[PDB]
DNA sequence: AAGTCTAACCTATAGGATACTTACAGGGACACGGCGAAT
């Protein structure tokens, strides 16, 4: 699954570092829970490599993902009704969900409703939120200075 | 049970016999009324609670 | 034991006890209702609405109308009281759902109770407009109503000292605020993160902050504090007056 | 004391009543009074109160949402239902 | 300087639609109610 100081992809987490995969004998069985490290807070989980691909463990995608989320950030003309509880319900699936593409059209769209006019409080932490991961798994693909990353990420994103 | 593990005691002999109640499941019955005054009483719920 | 008949005797004379609780008396005076199936209420509500057609039918009619016949009248009649019966018989199903929604602004401000009869009245203003014509759970357009109705009520009578409802929302929004951000860094936030947070010079966070006390009781003990609460000017002035004689 | 007067006004249940005022001002034409509810003048003027129509009625929160024909269909549809369930 | 004349701000009302159904001492005294003889 992945050897010991990999990088790995835990949604809705994102970055992550693999250490070891110690085999808890609970159960009667040595679950081989690859112990696994976030930024967060430092948190660890002990993941069972029987279910591994099924938690959601996985890797970062390579540059083909790179430039299609850069076509998907780059359309206009989502369009989008007056009210917000769509919006809202909808971001919150679909970053609950892990993905990249997404991700990246919903954090565009409210980039933009926001610079237009400015929408909410709350509103501006998800935004917040999004693009940290984004930059941070940007970074982790291309291992390109986060800072540099989250600049050229404004860069492409304003067009 | 009670009888067996007691063949001395007046006092308990003379609440057996005067403690006009039968079954278990009826005890639970009587206890669970008291205690849950307006509850449709249930022997489940009786052990349970 | 289910017709054990005892067995549902003595749950009917456990029936009739006095009881004093108020909470759980309204607990079992929803106990004798019973719940609601989604297409039962779609068809309550379209009696509803007919019956109401029918009542405003009758006020337009009865200025320079028409003898309407008796069986038509005796009809429509029927209907209206129908309808007036069928709201009356889908609200009590649903005293249930907004008893449960309700139970969860307790321990706080006002009485539970209170909180139920506020979360009543927004189940009334949810049936007033409940709209089934795309055929969804009745429960889930409702719970918006009920709890923007006993939010309002909340912020309407919360505290002794009355604040605008916009106050209340934003001394709420500063609680939680306040909250989540000591929960992540575990310091203080300085009333400046505050400001910047929300975009507003320093002093906004401090008039939220003094409206959101809350008035303590002069009754306390340690004594209540009402009796520890606060000659020469009324000599003077009436010695100044005669000054000026 | 200043030149003072008392304006005249009746509460809806018969009771006459009166409020003081100065000599020089206008006697409202309408005041809430210590009983607890609005009242007018016996003297002239008629302000007319033209009271403005409710907040809300049940009917036009039905009116913003639905129309007539549909509406009329299920009132046919219940009178035939009820015509049923009587006669047949 | 109140009397206008001008230009904001603030708040009671209202409105949005997956789902979710039963909380959380002690003492004296009197009045409301067990146990027994009589008709």
């Amino acid at each position: 699954i992945f050897k010991v100081g990999d990088t790995v992809v835990y949604p809705h987490h994102g970055a992550a570092l693999v250490e070891a995969i110690e085999t808890r004998t609970i159960k009667g069985e040595q679950k081989e829970y690859l112990v696994l490290k976030v930024a967060q807070g430092d948190l660890t989980v002990r993941v069972p490599a029987e279910n591994a691909e099924y938690v959601g463990v996985r890797d970062v995608v390579g540059q083909e993902g790179l430039d299609k989320v850069f076509q998907v950030l780059r359309a206009p003309h989502t369009e989008e009704p007056t009210n917000w509880s769509r919006r809202y319900k909808a971001n919150l699936e679909k970053l609950a969900s892990g993905d990249v593409n997404k991700v990246a059209e919903v954090v565009r769209d409210l980039w933009r409703r926001d610079q237009e006019r400015g929408l909410s409080a709350g509103e501006k932490r998800m935004l917040a939120k999004a693009r940290q991961i984004l930059v941070g798994e940007l970074a982790l693909a291309e291992s390109t200075d986060d800072a540099k990353a989250e600049t050229i990420l404004d860069e492409v994103l304003a067009a | 049970q009670i009888v067996e593990r007691f063949g001395f005691s007046e006092i308990m002999r003379s609440t057996l016999e005067k403690d006009n109640t039968v079954g278990t499941d009826e005890a639970l019955l009587d206890i669970y009324r008291k205690l849950r005054p307006g509850e449709p009483p249930t022997k489940e719920s009786a052990q349970t609670l | 034991e289910d017709e054990s008949e005892a067995l549902r005797q003595a749950r009917k004379d456990a029936e009739l006890t006095a009881s004093a609780d108020s909470v759980r008396a309204y607990l079992k005076q929803i106990g004798k209702v019973a719940l609601l199936n989604a297409e039962e209420e779609v068809e309550l509500a379209k009696r509803i609405e007919a019956g109401l057609y029918a009542t405003q039918l009758m006020t337009e009619l009865s200025e320079r109308g028409e003898k309407l016949p008796a069986a038509q009248r005796r009809d429509m009649m029927w209907i209206c009281r129908d309808g007036d019966r069928a709201k009356n018989h889908l609200l009590e199903a649903n005293l249930r759902l907004v008893v449960s929604l309700a139970k969860r602004y307790t321990g706080r401000g006002m009485a539970f109770l209170d909180l139920i009869q506020e979360g009543n009245l927004g189940l009334i203003r949810a049936v007033e407009k409940f709209d089934y014509t795309k055929g969804y759970k009745f429960s889930t357009y409702a719970t918006w109503w009920i709890r923007q109705a006993i939010t309002r009520a909340m912020a309407d009578q919360a505290r002794t000292i009355r604040i605008p409802v916009h106050m209340v929302e934003v001394i709420n929004k500063l609680g939680r605020i306040q909250r989540e951000l000591l929960q992540d860094l575990g310091r203080e936030p300085t009333p400046e993160e505050l400001a910047k947070e929300m975009d507003i010079t320093p002093e906004k966070v401090l008039e939220i902050q003094q409206y959101a006390r809350e008035p303590i009781s002069l009754d306390q003990t340690i004594s209540q504090l009402g009796d520890f609460i606060e000659a020469v000017d009324a000599v003077s002035f009436t010695l100044l007056q005669d000054q000026l004689q | 004391l200043a030149p003072r007067q008392i304006a005249r006004y009746r509460t809806d249940n018969g009771e006459e009543f009166e409020v003081p005022f100065a000599d020089d001002a206008e006697i409202p034409g309408t005041w809430l009074c210590r009983n607890g509810m609005e009242g007018t003048l016996i003297e002239g003027d008629l302000p007319e109160p033209k009271k403005v129509k409710p907040p809300r009625t049940h009917w036009d929160m039905l009116l913003e949402r639905r129309s007539i024909e549909e509406l009329e269909e299920l009132l046919k549809e219940r009178l035939e239902l009820i015509r049923s369930r009587r006669r047949g």
